[PDB]
C-alpha cells in the first residue's frame, strides 16, 4: 500500500505535534484538529 | 503564485515559527521538497540576533 | 458549528496539510493522515 | 561580580538559547529570582527579528 | 578521566546548578538533585 | 525534609532536560552528566 516513510522526520514531527496538543489541552482539543484536518485533506482530493 | 512562493513546514516548525516571531515567509526551506526544517529556523534567527546585535 | 479555542493554531494545522498535499502530492499526506489517526487513537481521539 | 551580573536558567532554557544563538547575558529574566523563562527568550527573539527586519 | 562528547552542553548543565546554589540556596539544589537522580533512575542511571 | 516543590515548572525544566539527554544521547551520557553535576553541587556544599 505506502512505501517505506520517505521522510520519517517529517512524519515524528506531526505525531509529536499531536502528542503535545493531546497532553496541554487535551483529547477533545486534539480531535477537533484532527476533524478541521480531514475536512481540509478532502478538498485536495484526500481521504 | 506557484509552489515555490508558499512555505511548506509540518505543524511542529510552524508553533516554532509561532513562538518565537519568525515568518516563515522568509526562511529558506533546505528539507525535502523545499520544507523548512527546524535547523533553517535556528540559522535564521541567530543571523537575525547577529544583525540585531550589531544594528 | 463546534468552537475553535485557537484559530490561529488551527491555521497551522491547516496550511501544514495543504503544503504536503502541493508539494508532496496526494499518496504522501493520506499516509500522514493514517499514521496521524493512530497516533491519535493512542491517545484517545476514538 | 555580585547576583545580578550572573545568569540563572534551567539546563532546558540554556539549551534553548544555545540552539538559537541566544546570549542569555542580554535576557531579562522575570521567573522566581530573576530566572530567565521560555517566555523571556521567547520575547527577546521577537524583539532582535523586529530589529533586524528593520535594518 | 572519562570522556565528555560535548563539554558545551555540560557548561551548561553546571553552570544551571551553579546558578541554582547562587540565587535559591543549598537546600533548593539539594531537592533538585534528589529530583534529577529519581528521574535518572526511572531512565537507567543507577 | 523538602517543603512543597516551590517552583514545579523549573524542576519539569530540570526532569524533562535529562529525560531528551537519556533518549537522544543514552543512559551513559546521561550518567555521564549526572556524574558531574553531582562534583559541581559538592563544591557549593550540596550533597
Amino acid at each position: 500500500r505506502f512505501p517505506n516513510d520517505v521522510d520519517p522526520i517529517e512524519t515524528r514531527d506531526w505525531l509529536q505535534a499531536i502528542e503535545s496538543v493531546i497532553r496541554e489541552e487535551g483529547v477533545e482539543r486534539a480531535q477537533y484538529l484532527i476533524d478541521q484536518l480531514l475536512a481540509e485533506a478532502r478538498k485536495g482530493g484526500v481521504n | 503564485a506557484e509552489n515555490d512562493a508558499y512555505v511548506h513546514a509540518t505543524p511542529l516548525i510552524r508553533r516554532l515559527a509561532r513562538e518565537f516571531g519568525v515568518n516563515l515567509a522568509k526562511v529558506k526551506g533546505t528539507g525535502r521538497k523545499g520544507r523548512i526544517l527546524r535547523e533553517d529556523v535556528q540559522a535564521y534567527v541567530k543571523e537575525a540576533i547577529k544583525r540585531a546585535e550589531a544594528a
